[PDB]
């Protein structure tokens, strides 16, 4: 990385930053809220 | 860092800044500039011995 | 996502004291850092990557 992030093929002696090391993304997950508004298809499917 | 603070961590913003190039090598390299002369200021302030 | 918050991160566990009317939370640089599920009332954390 030191012959990637500074394009050159021969580096002299010295200390040299590359990148760092966040966390990568791995996945894309979702939670909402509780929804407690059902319809009222109780006497739309099981009227007598 | 230069990805850091223009782009949150992302994947879209930091293949987006490769297209503007070299505009940060530039400011790492300033401010590594800065950075030398810290560590050189004092060495001749105090180390003359 | 919680409640139409986008943002990629660490979700690890806190335990800061949110009023029940103060949902999001900010910081200095009015950022979402500590949030709260909308599902459940726990306090999330405050953690990027
Ligand atoms: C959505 O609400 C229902 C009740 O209307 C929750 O069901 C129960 O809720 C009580 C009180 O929060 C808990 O003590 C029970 O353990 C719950 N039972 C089940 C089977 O969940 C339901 O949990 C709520 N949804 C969420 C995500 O919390
Ligand atoms: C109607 O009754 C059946 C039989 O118990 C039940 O399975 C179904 O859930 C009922 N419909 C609704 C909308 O609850």
């Amino acid at each position: 990385e030191t012959k990637c992030t500074l394009k050159s093929f021969t580096v002299e002696k010295g200390i040299y930053q590359t990148s760092n090391f966040r966390v990568q993304p791995t996945e894309s997950i979702v939670r909402f809220p509780n929804i407690t508004n059902l319809c009222p298809f109780d006497e739309v499917f099981n009227a007598t | 860092d230069c990805t850091m603070y223009i782009c949150g961590d992302s994947t879209e913003c930091s293949n987006l800044l490769l297209q503007y190039g070299s505009f940060c090598t530039q400011l790492k390299r300033a401010l590594t500039g800065i950075a030398v002369e810290q560590d050189k200021n004092t060495q001749e302030v105090f180390a003359q011995v | 996502n919680f409640n139409g918050l986008k943002g990629t991160g660490v979700l690890t566990e806190s335990n800061k004291k949110f009023l029940p009317f103060q949902q999001f939370g900010r910081d200095i640089a009015d950022t979402t850092d500590a949030v709260r599920d909308p599902q459940t009332l726990e306090i999330l954390d405050i953690t990027p990557c």
